RNA sequence: GUAUGUCAAAAGGGAAACAGCCCAGAACAAGAGUUAAGGUUCCAAAAUUAUUAUUAAGUGAAAUAAAGAAAGUUUUUAUA
RNA sequence: CAGGCUAAUUUGCGCAAGAGUGUACAAAAUGAGUGCGCGGUUUGGCACCUCCGGCUUGACUAAUCCUCAUGGAUGCAGAAACUAUGUAGGGUACGACUGUUCGUCGAUUAAAAAGUUACAUGAGCUGGGUUAAAUACGUCGUGAGACAGUAUGGUU
RNA sequence: GUGCUGAAAGCAUAUAGGCACGAAAUUUACCUUAAGAUAUUUCUUAAAUAUACGUAAGAAAAUAUUACGUUAAUAGGCUUA
């Protein structure tokens, strides 16, 4: 992979620390692979995940980058996760640094959008939970998963913060699917620069 | 096979050695599943056993008429408990009415002398949900059990039918009257296909048979009065049964529970009403144990003639 | 049809190599027959046929060995083993370009 | 969507992959094409 | 005659043998290499060796009439060894003769239920002989999901080390020498 | 109709079961005898025997469903 | 007659290709004459086997009339409907006419869809059509008589 | 059918890998029958128990099933409402 080659810059502040092979023994399975417990801490948080053991990481803690590279290019299952190991490394580093933000644009006449406390349905303490009134005969009301810090600088305009992205925009999704953007008036929820294209009438 | 999908042999026993503490997937057979899946429809509490004295109607004070049932209970007791780790699941045994010594057998007489009850007419086992639905052995159950406007299941054995045929048992239509029929006006006609069809009568084919006698359950009916002096628990509509028959009755397990309330108030007023149900217990199963002691040296005769 | 023959399309690699061996076989007949003519300076005109226009086993494509020519197949092809006596029949060459 | 047995692009943004597939089923091939939803097309039947 | 004429008690005790079903097996594997690729014996090349047993096919004195079977304990059964896609695409049917009432499920639902040990006793019964030693054979096939077992005192020894385990072999090899020391 | 064979009047082994196909012509026994067709993980006598590739679909494994489609995969031949 | 083999044929379907229709624009819908197939429902072929509807009671199939989820729809504003993908759990009634399956019609309905099973089921019933002896009409035959012609009746 | 992350393939992609929504079908749940492990600080040393017989029945073609048999309201009679 042409992306997995490229190093890694580690920002100031950022601290990525590899764990050794480990293997939680399964009963279902005869043989588990072995896993890398990758940590990166950082001022906003510390997010974790186990990569395969075949990928290799060269931590170069002088100037502040780590290249990975695989055991056997010639294997399909290591060339693909290589890239994919990459590409969650590098929103893993620009996540707990920089962070990682959704919009979401409400189009229709009456939508409209709160961020309050519904202490009834919380799952963890102080659990925000976005209001939204789509045009539904009952409200909907959906909780913030932990870790995510969600604002309405305008009733008809959502902010999503996290340092998964895979959360955010996951999240950003489930809003959206209530209320899908149509093609013949626009109204929906559009996700980060999402549009539609209208019919002629 | 023999049932279902298992081949195990049947005097095998090794549920005790695959355990879910070991790392192993929790089965999604076993008492274990079963009572997980029926968790929300199991009934907190138990139930008690009523006989059906008849039917009537409710008038209400503004101009309601609602047909209902009369049931009685009749000396309604706890005999025991049914614990998960002595039983596998979580029952009440309830018992109702009275019997003569002489007609109950020595292995049931020893089973009330270890409880201090004297012995019933019937015994029925009520599900709960967990152990809090467990209730002390000894305490007796009246109409108050229940509160007025509580939703409840009734299950009792309908009424014998007999040999019955294929209109009153599976409601054939059966066959002309006047044109031209021969000796077939109630009969039930074909009973399948020929050759191609298996050349057989087809399992569960509906034909003449015994009808009636069996269990029926009646779910979702309210509790119009309950009067504790007379012992009847009023029920709206139809119960299956004759006059006289004994029936459990129970909450519904389509419906919420009662109130948290309300299963604390009941419970607490059996700590009233019977003030000691446990010290008059050991002190039964105390003599139990002298006597059963007596019989087996053979001096149980001294002990008759003590006082 | 209603009859069942049931004869599979193609053979097993336990008939493929009987069939190999039942064609070297054959070979060594006719260069034992060849050999010991040749020792006294005579010829046989079915011999000198069988090695100018018949291939040995080695000589032979694996088409060859465990296919025939039938007209009226979708390729012109037929399995060897659906020739009467074939186990007991001399068969290796098939028309030119099929 | 149309289910045929001869799937061609139509465009130059309708793509080919193969989705659905599983531990349980081998899936089938689809057309997938944002700029115009009727080039939509799927090989196969459930 | 002679060869068999004496003590033939011991040729049809029952032996109490044991395997585990996620052990790597060198003979009943696929894959014989490298080292680390050898993989355990799969669910029908395990049933195929335990049917051996039952049928006691491995004696000299086998006789398919005789029932010389043995014991098989087979442990760690839901690590059963699978390969392909057999676990959620390989289908169990039923029937009980009543149109409509056919039952099918997947390797996978039928470990669910019953676990691991009950897909092996269906392959072991069809490797079987299909007559009226097929229900005793099958059921001297004693097979648990996990290590625990309570065979463990049956199993086979031989100075105190089961079969199978680290250093059986060579005590085995110990008593051997000392039976040479007689006429 | 023709050519050839079998059955008919031919048992036995193989083709799951089989008049007609592949082997082979039964006077009667004995044998880890020697072989044909066919086969050798288990049912079930005999290889879980060796060498090199392909397939991931249980395709297939003893009765080939077609034209056709397609960033499935391998190889070869050009070519950047 | 039914079962068996076959599949020209069909009032049973599918896929490929795309002349053309669609104000525009092939594939929303539509699809000439064709090609490659599935299937065993119609009308047939062969000659291996043995010298009709209705009522009652089912079982199964899915190529779907209604009900549930859903893609496409310059031709999806909504509603209704069209086309297609999942899906056979339940339902698919009543009456007039005809011996009728079928077909036509009336009025309701969410809808009033089909097929297999000896075109399921007559040692379960019905016998109206069909199918003997009687009799008449028409037609044919010199005549006795005949008729995939029609009528009344005719031991299930 | 509809998605999020995301590479193989710098792009794209709900294709691999990691997660998710989603039907009158399915499974569970609900009801009946069958099954009969198990439970009781249960009974029994020639018994416990069951049957037979008699009055019956919430049962009923036979059978079976559920009660009772004088220390007894099982059936009939009688008395009252
Ligand atoms: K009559
Ligand atoms: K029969
Ligand atoms: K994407
Ligand atoms: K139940
Ligand atoms: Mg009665
Ligand atoms: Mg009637
Ligand atoms: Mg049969
Ligand atoms: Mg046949
Ligand atoms: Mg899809
Ligand atoms: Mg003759
Ligand atoms: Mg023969
Ligand atoms: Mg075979
Ligand atoms: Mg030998
Ligand atoms: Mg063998
Ligand atoms: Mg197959
Ligand atoms: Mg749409
Ligand atoms: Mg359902
Ligand atoms: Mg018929
Ligand atoms: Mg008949
Ligand atoms: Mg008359
Ligand atoms: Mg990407
Ligand atoms: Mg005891
Ligand atoms: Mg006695
Ligand atoms: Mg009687
Ligand atoms: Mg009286
Ligand atoms: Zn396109």
């Amino acid at each position: 992979s042409k992306l997995g080659r490229t190093p890694l810059s580690i920002p100031p502040g950022v601290e990525i620390t590899i764990g050794e092979p480990f293997v939680k023994r399964d009963m279902t399975q005869w043989k588990q692979q072995p896993k890398r417990k990758i940590t990166v801490q950082g001022p906003l948080g510390q997010l974790e995940m186990d990569i395969p053991d075949f990928i290799k990481i060269d931590h170069d803690a002088e100037a502040r980058r780590a290249t990975l590279s695989v055991a056997n290019r010639d294997e399909k299952e290591q060339r693909e996760m290589w890239g994919t190991t990459w590409a969650y490394l590098n929103r893993f580093i620009m996540g707990v640094s920089e962070g990682h933000t959704a919009v979401l644009r409400l189009v229709g006449i009456g939508y409209r959008a709160t961020i309050d406390t519904r202490p009834e349905k919380e799952e963890y303490p102080g659990q925000q939970f976005v209001c939204l009134k789509l045009g539904f005969s009952h409200p909907v009301e959906m909780g913030v998963p932990k870790g995510m810090k969600a604002s309405t600088p305008q009733p008809t305009r959502i902010l999503l913060e996290g340092i998964n992205r895979e959360q955010v925009m996951t999240f950003a999704a489930d809003i959206r699917r209530w209320r899908v953007p149509e093609p013949y008036k626009g109204k929906g929820i559009f996700v980060n620069g999402e549009t539609i294209k209208l019919k002629q009438k | 096979v023999k049932y279902g999908w298992s081949t195990l042999p049947k005097r095998s026993r090794p549920t005790r050695f695959n355990q879910v503490t070991q790392g192993l997937p929790a089965p999604t057979s076993g008492p274990a599943a079963a009572l997980k899946r029926r968790e929300k429809t199991t009934p907190l509490r138990t139930g008690v056993l009523a006989v059906k004295k008849g039917m009537t109607v409710f008038m209400g004070r503004t101009g309601a008429r609602i047909p209902c049932t009369v049931l009685q209970l009749d000396r309604v007791q706890v005999v025991a408990n049914k614990t998960r780790a002595k039983n596998g699941y979580w029952a009440v045994q309830v018992g109702l009415g009275e019997r003569r010594a002489e007609n109950v057998g020595a292995p049931q007489l020893g089973y009330y002398e270890a409880k201090g009850i004297p012995p019933k007419q019937t015994l029925a086992e009520f599900k709960v949900r967990n152990q809090d639905g467990l209730l002390p052995v000894g305490v007796q159950l009246f109409p108050d059990w229940f509160h007025v406007g509580q939703v409840v299941d009734v299950r009792g054995i309908t009424r014998g039918m007999g040999f019955a045929g294929g209109m009153k048992r599976h409601g054939f239509a059966g066959q002309e009257a006047s044109h031209g029929n021969s000796l077939n006006h109630r009969t039930i006609g074909s009973v399948g296909g020929s050759q191609g069809s298996g050349s057989r009568v087809l399992p569960g084919k509906k034909m003449p048979g015994r009808m009636g006698a069996q269990q029926h359950t009646v779910q979702n009916l309210p509790i119009l009065m309950v009067d504790n002096e007379l012992g009847i628990v009023v029920v709206k509509g139809a119960v299956a049964g004759h006059k006289g028959a004994v029936v459990k009755v129970q909450d519904a397990v389509k419906k919420a529970p009662p109130p948290e309330e309300f299963v604390e108030a009941t419970k607490q007023l059996l700590n009233e009403r019977f003030p000691d149900a446990e010290e008059k217990l050991q002190a039964a199963r105390k003599l139990h144990l002298e006597l059963k002691e007596a019989r087996r040296q053979g001096l149980i005769d001294s002990l008759i003639k003590n006082g | 049809g209603g009859l069942l023959w049931k004869i599979p399309w193609r053979m097993s690699k336990f008939q493929k190599l009987r069939q190999r061996r039942r064609l070297r076989a054959v070979d060594n007949v006719v260069a034992t027959i060849e050999n010991a003519l040749a020792k006294k300076g005579e010829t046989v005109k079915a011999v000198e046929r069988w090695r100018a226009e018949m291939p040995t086993e080695a000589e032979m494509l694996p088409k060859d060995k465990y296919t025939i020519f039938d007209r009226k197949e979708k390729r012109y092809r037929k399995g060897i083993h659906k020739l009467p006596k074939w186990t007991r029949v001399s068969q290796r060459v098939n028309p030119p370009g099929y | 969507m149309k289910v045929h047995s001869a799937i061609k692009k139509r465009c130059e943004h309708c793509k080919v992959v193969r989705r659905k597939a599983n531990k349980r089923q081998n899936g089938y091939l689809y057309i997938i094409c944002p700029a115009n939803p009727r080039h939509k097309q799927r090989q196969g039947y459930r | 005659m002679s060869q068999t004429v004496g003590a033939t008690r011991l040729a049809y005790s029952r032996v109490w043998h044991h395997i585990s079903a996620v052990t790597p097996h060198p003979t009943l594997s696929t894959i014989k290499a490298p080292s680390e690729a050898i993989t355990p014996p799969s669910l029908g090349r395990l049933a195929s060796r335990i049917a051996t047993i039952l049928m006691g096919k491995h004696k000299p004195i086998w006789d398919p009439s005789t029932d010389c079977g043995d014991y098989v304990v087979v442990t760690n059964c839901a690590g059963l060894y699978t390969t392909g896609h057999k676990k959620w695409r390989k289908t169990y049917y039923r029937h009980n003769t009543r149109p409509g009432s056919l039952q099918a499920i997947t390797m996978d639902a039928l470990m669910e239920k019953h676990g691991g040990a009950e897909v092996l006793r269906k392959a072991v019964s069809g490797m079987l002989p299909k007559n009226r030693l097929r229900d005793k054979r099958l059921a001297r096939l004693k097979a648990f999901e996990g290590d625990a077992h309570p065979y463990k005192e049956n199993l086979v020894r031989f100075g105190g080390k089961v079969v199978g385990a680290p250093g059986w072999e060579e005590a085995v090899k110990a008593i051997r020498e000392a039976d040479m020391e007689r006429l």
